[PDB]
């Protein structure tokens, strides 16, 4: 069953657009876990989903490189979060 | 003079070149330092004064010492050994120079080469902080609360009253 | 009903004894316990990847205080002071007056968040669901002056957080 | 001469490194700062104050059995004479008597610390 | 110019070496001592952060007070602040520490630690959750990315 | 320091590395509550209770609010009654947890006090959930308690609950039969039960010595 | 995850082979390539010396076969 | 070139420490249901160089009550006797061939002691002056009977040179004829680095910080590397003492790899111990290695006395 984790981390690299992309995810989140995208901020922050993780895990936000004046390609918090998907991602409803 | 200052801890600090270089070894020289926080008293019942509006004060201590004994009072204070040597103007003016090379804050230059081997003016026409209300605090009284720091562990504990004021050059 | 704890006596056979000798020389307990770490460190552990992700939380949940509008953008306060009276850390200070059409409103309505307990006993005595306890949590300041709300304080936090806000009470209500 | 160098450069490495903490950083030192730490506050006497140990006697028999050490270190060289019996006699009743004052000083209560 | 850009990219340098290693000293009062625990928690973590508690204060670059502050608790944590050595930074964690919070009005009480030693981040709640005090510590770690002190030194 | 829990200044005489005597010092977290609560109303003083044994906060609030329904000469309904014990016995779950864990590491069994906290974070969901915060909820009153469980929560509680038991055995595999424990814990601090139920003991520190009571 | 850990243990391991393989190199760069000769005794001292003296260069790793007896 | 011989030992180890402090963090989080820093740089390879450039950034103070002179001096000889404790180790070959390289060891460690115990004394804490006595009382336990466990071991090798323990298990590893004396000195080896359940000197829990209480900034980091480097040290050479790796005189590379894996092996297997269990008592230590390690050290001295003599198998080299 290695074969299929090894196949399970190409197929990770492969799905964030490249080893570009990998890379982006690996430094800009320490994680690089592919999940279904749920929606999109106005603000650009991506939102996913994996119900075969466990509770805590299973939500998660790429957050935006730009927000309202600054830069937030290394500088991010969670404060950025618009309410409606900070209902959402505390798991607070179970309606995105 | 006080905890933060360049005076006390400047006269403390010359232990650690073993000898202490002094111009005429410190016998053509009259300092007459003052409190840190007379000063700054001085500053706030100026602020409170309504006469102190435009006028010019000058805040100085209540005793004024020959150089060589104010720096044999400092060592004497901090408990450590003092060896006073005589240094040629021109010659402690080039180690001011050489030490004034250094890009962050100089430990001397020549110009405190020269401010500290300038006897303090006497200005009897100006009002002092006696006429701003405040007593000027003595030297000896406050000097080891800066010279403390300045001692070993086999004398951190010794009191105030142990090291014998010095002589004082009062008119 | 009650049990002992430490009232076992070990047989002394010549069995046990002999597994109690090979216990003693060969450590067979600390063993089990490196096993036993051994077992934990092959398990998925349960840190989550903050902030990207976050902890669960409630439509109870107290967070940062906020000033609610009706839909018509009226403000729902009508400087009754429930809220202050109830505080028990004084928290609130308010001060009222008629407003120019006669409207009974404040004109001060501070929350010392560093006199704050978060206990919503405030939201609780409010009569018309003014003032309450929002989502946000993540409002840390750099200064305690930032920290001393006034009534345009809370009144941007309400217009902000009004869509969660809301949701939320519109979730628990029926528990109140 | 090779060790030598070694040393010298070991030490030379660790005193660099003292020499670059000491003068690399900003240092502001107070009275406050430099003083003695008891986790709240000032000590009631001095560090130096006589600290009693009970162990006073198993420190005064490590000094006899370290020497036991060196009068058997020796073994390895002793294993390739010729009289093999003569060795292992003194070799085994040398073990014996370090067996037999370890059982004197146990069953003596010399190895229970003082109370 | 060159040495602008070689003192911008030392400050860099220092600063990221400094945020990513940030050791509080174990230090702790009341209740909210409890809510750091749980942020040192296997959940939140704050190890995989590079943040460590350190018993001394010698080996300790923040203080987070967490916890009432008395007046016969005052000189003892100044008396710990003093000791940290240089740079130093203070984290007030709770109403009690922030403002004295429901003991405000006590006679045994300081109102806030602000009185003692001077706060870098005040972190609201009573008491806050593991989660916002995560919050305030990367903003601290935020607000040291900013420093500059070489260009300062460099600019004098 | 480390074991002194933050707030304990225990000054100690010491013949090397034996304890001539222990002076313990306590105040640095007197806050003066009792003073306080003289000017609050009884729901005013409530949430001083949480903040009083912040490891136990339900415990606290409901034995304030038995003690006003007594001065009351008023009964809480059933439901509440069943909810104040099953939260209590939760509490009493969280504060042996921590006891327990706490007491480890200071011994130095460092480990399972990070295994125990994520089953405690949970409880802190099960409060969260109950009241809108995690520790000091201020759930139990006077009366009865705040608020109705919301839907779903017994059967979460119930899931927990299930599954606590092997953490249990967990910790106990580490620390029951290790000898290392034994040998820090066995024949230390023995005090007998005419002495405990003279100096004021309750509790674990009165059954540990054999007293059979339990309140 | 656990296999995380792998990469600093795997650093480790680059950094404690490095000694040994830099010593067996230099040995052999040093030595003629045939392994630093072990002297625990003044026989092997004596062989070396002689080797050095014999060489004709001074160096003791420079051997001379049977093509140096005419 | 010898110098540049001695850089390639010693610089190498430091990293391996500096790495040695992550692998720690990571597997101690790991075996507590949590991951370990994993945020400075990837997987967190980036934290021990944030860590070191923090640490030698920082203010040193010196103590009031301080003796300054032997202050300075004991984290200089901490770190320069760790460093030097790896010159006589062959891997497969020495930096520094000695006929007696156990026994130079041997010293070098007991020397070793004196930086805690001066670092203790001159930091002129109560904290620390705890430390350096309990410091005291860990070497008069484990001293006598780690040294007789290294000569029963090396009964069997002939002599003390540490290179012909590869020449002894060149079929079989030491440990199949001397594992009681192998695990009596696993436990001697970790009392003697300072190491859980033996982590008495510290004393965080109970003595805060114990001898390096007083310590701060780059003093810190360089007692910190001593002792981590010490750890490694002691797994390379118990791995060659009891775990004999295959050696080719034409390619020594491959015993460098297995040497390599099996220290690394015992560093996790340290890692795992102080993840395990708690912590003993000072005297408990000696009362453990005084009643029940000396007297089996005794009987087995004895025993890999007679057994050569009474099997025919002494081993050469006089
Ligand atoms: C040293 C041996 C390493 C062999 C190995 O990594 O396999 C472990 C693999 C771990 O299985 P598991 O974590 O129980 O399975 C969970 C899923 O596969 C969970 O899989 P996933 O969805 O988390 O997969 C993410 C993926 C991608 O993860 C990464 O790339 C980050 C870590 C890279 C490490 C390198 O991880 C991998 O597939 C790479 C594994 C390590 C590669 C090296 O199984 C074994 O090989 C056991 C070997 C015996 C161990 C004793
Ligand atoms: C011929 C003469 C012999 C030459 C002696 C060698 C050089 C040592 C003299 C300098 C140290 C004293 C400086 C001082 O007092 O404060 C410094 C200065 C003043 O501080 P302060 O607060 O103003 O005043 C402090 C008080 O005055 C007083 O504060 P205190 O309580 O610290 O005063 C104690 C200090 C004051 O010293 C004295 O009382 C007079 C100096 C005569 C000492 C000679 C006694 C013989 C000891 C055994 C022989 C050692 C070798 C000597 C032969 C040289 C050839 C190698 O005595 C010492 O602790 C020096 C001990 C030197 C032995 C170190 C050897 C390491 C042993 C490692 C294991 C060995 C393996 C087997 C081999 O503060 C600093 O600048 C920072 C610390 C700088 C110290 C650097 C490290 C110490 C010197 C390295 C030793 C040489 C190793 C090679
Ligand atoms: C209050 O302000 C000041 C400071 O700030 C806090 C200083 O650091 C400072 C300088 C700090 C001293 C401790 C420097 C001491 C170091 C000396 C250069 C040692 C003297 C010469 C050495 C190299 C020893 C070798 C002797 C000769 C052979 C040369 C001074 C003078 C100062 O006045
Ligand atoms: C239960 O909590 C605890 C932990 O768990 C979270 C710990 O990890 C822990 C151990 C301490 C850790 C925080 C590790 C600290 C890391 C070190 C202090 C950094 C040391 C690294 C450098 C000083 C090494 C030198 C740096 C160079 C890059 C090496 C090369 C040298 C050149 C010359 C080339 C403690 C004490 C603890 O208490
Ligand atoms: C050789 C021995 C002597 C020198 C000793 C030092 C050894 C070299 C130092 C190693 C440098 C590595 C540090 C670089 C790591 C930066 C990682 C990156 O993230 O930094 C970003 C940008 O980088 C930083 O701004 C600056 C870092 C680089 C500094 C400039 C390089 C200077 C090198 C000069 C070398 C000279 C050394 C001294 C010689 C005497 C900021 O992102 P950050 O906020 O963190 O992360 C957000 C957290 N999220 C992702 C979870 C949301
Ligand atoms: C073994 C592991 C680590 C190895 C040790 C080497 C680490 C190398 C890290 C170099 C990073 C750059 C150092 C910058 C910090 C220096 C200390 C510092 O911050 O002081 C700031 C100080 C503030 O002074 P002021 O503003 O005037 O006064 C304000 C207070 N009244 O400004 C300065 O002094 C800047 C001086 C330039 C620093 C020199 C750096 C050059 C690099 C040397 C590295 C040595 C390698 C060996
Ligand atoms: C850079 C310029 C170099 C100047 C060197 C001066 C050294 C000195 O004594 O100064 C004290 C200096 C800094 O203190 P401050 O003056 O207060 O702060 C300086 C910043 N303004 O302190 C130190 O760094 C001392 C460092 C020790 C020097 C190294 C020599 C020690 C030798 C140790 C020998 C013992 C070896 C033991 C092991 C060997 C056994 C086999
Ligand atoms: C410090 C303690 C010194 C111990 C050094 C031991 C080094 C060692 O064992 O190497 C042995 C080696 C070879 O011995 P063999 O095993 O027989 O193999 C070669 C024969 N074919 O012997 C040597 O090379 C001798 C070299 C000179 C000895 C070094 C002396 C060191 C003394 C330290 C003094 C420190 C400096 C002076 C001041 C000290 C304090 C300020
Ligand atoms: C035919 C002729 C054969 C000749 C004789 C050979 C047969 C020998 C049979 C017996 C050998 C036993 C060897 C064990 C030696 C010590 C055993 C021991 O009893 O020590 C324990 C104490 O030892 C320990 O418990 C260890 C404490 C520290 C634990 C640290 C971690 C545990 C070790 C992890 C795994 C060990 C792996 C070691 C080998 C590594 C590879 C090199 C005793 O302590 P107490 O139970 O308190 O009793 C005292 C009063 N009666
Ligand atoms: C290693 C596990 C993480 C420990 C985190 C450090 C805790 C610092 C707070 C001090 C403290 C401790 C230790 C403590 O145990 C305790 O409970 C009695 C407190 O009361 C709230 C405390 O304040
Ligand atoms: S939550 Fe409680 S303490 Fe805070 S303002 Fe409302 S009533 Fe006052
Ligand atoms: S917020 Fe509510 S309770 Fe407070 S004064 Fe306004 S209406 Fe009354
Ligand atoms: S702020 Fe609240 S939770 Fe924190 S210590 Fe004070 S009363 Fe306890």
């Amino acid at each position: 069953e290695l074969v299929q984790v090894l196949r399970r981390g190409l197929q990770q690299v492969s799905g964030h657009g490249g080893l570009r992309g990998y890379l982006r995810v690996l430094f800009r989140a320490n994680d690089v876990r592919v999940g279904t995208l749920v929606g999109e901020d106005k603000y650009g922050n991506k939102y996913y989903e994996d119900n075969k993780q466990f509770f805590g895990r299973h939500r998660w936000v790429i957050y935006t490189t730009e927000m309202n004046g600054r830069d937030t390609f290394w500088d991010v918090d969670g404060s950025m979060v618009p309410p409606e998907w900070h209902r959402w991602l505390h798991c607070m409803t179970d309606d995105p | 003079f006080g905890r933060e200052d360049r005076f006390l801890n400047y006269f403390a600090s010359m232990r650690w070149f073993g000898g202490v270089p002094l111009i005429s070894l410190g016998k053509e020289t009259v300092k007459q330092p003052v409190y840190i926080v007379d000063v700054s008293k001085g500053i706030i019942n100026a602020i409170k004064d309504p006469d102190a509006k435009g006028k010019t004060f000058a805040f100085v201590g209540p005793n004024r010492y020959l150089l060589f004994d104010l720096v044999q009072y400092i060592f004497a204070v901090a408990y450590r050994p003092f060896l006073p040597y005589p240094l040629p103007h021109f010659a402690y003016r080039w180690v001011g120079r050489l030490f004034e090379v250094s890009p962050f804050e100089p430990w001397t230059t020549r110009d405190k080469v020269e401010r500290v081997h300038m006897s303090d003016m006497t200005l009897p026409h100006l009002p002092g902080l006696e006429d701003l209300g405040i007593q000027a605090t003595p030297l000896e009284l406050k000097a080891i609360e800066v010279l403390r720091r300045h001692r070993t562990y086999r004398w951190l504990t010794s009191e105030m009253e142990d090291v014998k004021p010095a002589k004082t050059v009062n008119i | 009903t009650y049990k002992f704890v430490n009232m076992r006596e070990p047989s002394m056979d010549m069995k046990s004894v002999t597994d109690r000798a090979a216990q003693t020389l060969l450590w067979t307990e600390l063993v089990r316990g490196l096993g036993m770490t051994l077992s934990y460190l092959f398990r998925e552990p349960a840190t989550i990847n903050y902030p990207f992700e976050k902890g669960p939380l409630s439509p109870r949940f107290r967070g940062e205080h906020a000033l609610r509008r009706y839909p018509s953008g009226e403000e729902r306060c009508i400087a009754c002071k429930l809220c202050e009276a109830v505080c028990p850390a004084q928290a609130i200070t308010i001060e009222a007056e008629p407003r120019a059409d006669g409207s009974r409103r404040t004109t001060r309505y501070d929350i010392d968040m560093t006199k704050c307990i978060y206990c919503g006993f405030c939201q609780e005595a409010c009569p018309v669901d003014a003032i309450v306890e929002g989502p946000n949590f993540e409002f840390s300041t750099e200064t305690h002056e930032e920290l001393l709300y006034n009534k345009e304080k809370l009144l941007n936090n309400g217009d902000k957080w009004e869509a969660e806000i809301a949701a939320n009470i519109q979730a628990d209500y029926l528990y109140r | 001469m090779n060790i030598m160098l070694t040393l010298l450069t070991n030490v030379t490495l660790a005193s660099l490194l003292v020499l670059i903490a000491f003068w690399l950083p900003q240092l502001n030192a107070y009275s406050e700062k430099t003083s003695p730490y008891e986790c709240g506050f000032d000590p009631m006497g001095s560090a130096r104050l006589p600290f009693s140990m009970k162990f006073f006697l198993v420190a005064i028999t490590f000094l006899l059995f370290d020497l036991e050490i060196a009068l058997l270190l020796p073994l390895p060289w002793a294993s390739q004479t010729n009289n093999l019996k003569t060795m292992l006699t003194m070799a085994l009743f040398l073990l014996i008597l370090l067996a037999a004052s370890l059982a004197y000083e146990w069953t003596q209560k010399g190895l229970e610390w003082a109370e | 110019s060159r040495g602008e850009y070689v003192v911008a990219k030392l400050d860099d340098l220092v600063n990221w070496a400094r945020r990513s290693s940030l050791w509080p000293m174990t230090f702790g009062l009341a209740c909210c001592a409890v809510e750091m625990m749980h942020m040192a928690a296997p959940r939140y973590d704050m190890d995989r952060f590079g943040v460590v508690f350190r018993a001394s204060p010698r080996q300790s670059d923040v203080m987070i007070v967490a916890g009432t502050l008395t007046n016969k608790m005052a000189p003892a944590l100044r008396k710990v602040y003093d000791q940290m050595p240089e740079p130093r930074y203070v984290v007030s964690m709770g109403s009690c520490a922030n403002g004295g919070g429901y003991y405000h009005y006590s006679y045994s009480v300081v109102r806030g630690c602000d009185r003692i030693v001077p706060v870098d981040i005040y972190v609201p709640g009573c008491p806050p959750t593991a989660e916002a005090l995560l919050y305030g510590i990367l903003q601290l770690q935020r607000k040291i990315k900013r420093e500059k002190r070489l260009r300062i030194w460099y600019r004098r | 320091h480390p074991a002194a829990h933050g707030v304990l200044r225990l000054v100690m005489e010491l013949s090397g590395e034996m304890v001539r005597k222990c002076d313990p010092h306590i105040g640095l977290l007197h806050r003066g509550t009792e003073k306080l609560i003289e000017y609050k109303t009884y729901l005013q003083a409530l949430p001083y209770f949480d903040r009083l044994d912040y490891v136990s906060m339900m415990c606290n609030e409901q034995a304030y609010s038995l003690a006003v329904e007594k001065l009351l000469n008023i009964q809480p309904p059933p439901r509440a009654q069943w909810i104040r014990v099953l939260f209590g016995e939760i509490t009493r779950l969280l504060n042996h947890i921590m006891a327990v864990t706490t007491h480890a590491l200071d011994i130095g069994a460092m480990t399972p006090f990070f295994w125990m906290f994520e089953e405690r974070e949970k409880m802190f969901e099960f409060y969260e959930r109950v009241s809108g915060a995690r520790m000091h909820a201020a759930y139990i009153r006077p009366g009865g308690v705040h608020q109705d469980l919301p839907l779903g929560l017994l059967d979460d509680i119930y899931e927990f609950s299930k599954n606590f038991s092997f953490r249990i055995d967990e910790l106990e595999e580490m620390l029951t039969n290790n000898r290392i424990w034994r040998n820090r814990t066995v024949d230390i601090g023995v005090v007998t039960a005419e002495d405990a139920l003279n100096y004021g003991f309750s509790g674990v520190m009165l059954r540990g010595s054999g007293i059979q009571w339990d309140l | 995850m656990w296999f995380e850990i792998l990469p600093g243990i795997a650093v480790m391991a680059a950094c404690l082979f490095i000694p040994g393989m830099a010593t067996a190199h230099i040995h052999k760069f040093t030595n003629g390539g045939k392994e630093k000769r072990v002297a625990h005794f003044s026989y092997q001292w004596n062989l070396m010396e002689r080797d050095r003296r014999i060489s004709g260069v001074n160096r003791y790793h420079v051997t001379k076969g049977l093509e140096n007896i005419d | 070139m010898f110098m540049i011989n001695i850089l390639s030992l010693i610089i190498p180890i430091l990293l391996a420490v500096a790495f040695l402090t992550l692998v720690e963090r990571k597997v101690l989080g790991y075996m507590q249901l949590r991951k370990g820093p994993n945020v400075v740089g990837p997987y967190g390879l980036l934290q021990p160089i944030a860590d070191a450039l923090k640490l030698f950034t920082k203010e040193p103070l010196r103590p009031a009550t301080s003796s300054i002179s032997m202050f300075i001096i004991a984290p200089i000889l901490a770190l320069s006797l760790a460093l030097t404790m790896w010159v006589p180790l062959p891997m497969p070959y020495p930096l520094i061939n000695m006929n007696l390289g156990v026994l130079f060891m041997l010293a070098m460690s007991s020397l070793a002691v004196y930086s805690i115990l001066w670092s203790g004394w001159a930091s002129n804490s109560k904290y620390a002056l705890i430390g350096a006595l309990r410091a005291v009382a860990q070497t008069i336990s484990y001293e006598v009977t780690l040294a007789i466990i290294l000569l029963s071991v090396l009964l069997m090798n002939g002599s003390y040179t540490l290179s012909t323990l590869i020449t002894t298990q060149e079929h079989i590893w030491m440990i199949f004829t001397s594992w009681p004396l192998a695990m009596m000195w696993f436990i001697s080896t970790l009392a003697e680095t300072n190491r859980a359940p033996f982590d008495l000197t510290e004393g965080e829990s109970e003595l805060v910080s114990g001898f390096n209480v007083e310590y701060a900034a780059g003093p810190f980091a360089m007692f910190f590397m001593a002792e981590y480097a010490n750890i490694i040290m002691m797994n390379a050479f118990t791995a060659i003492l009891f775990l004999g790796a295959s050696h080719d005189p034409h390619t020594p590379e491959l015993y460098t790899i297995n040497f390599v894996l099996k220290t690394l092996a015992l560093t996790i297997t340290f890692l795992w111990i102080r993840a395990s269990y708690p912590r003993f008592r000072y005297d408990q230590l000696m009362h453990l290695l005084w009643k029940s390690f000396l007297p089996l050290t005794l009987a087995l001295c004895m025993w890999h006395i007679s057994l050569p003599i009474m099997t025919a198998s002494i081993p050469p080299q006089s």
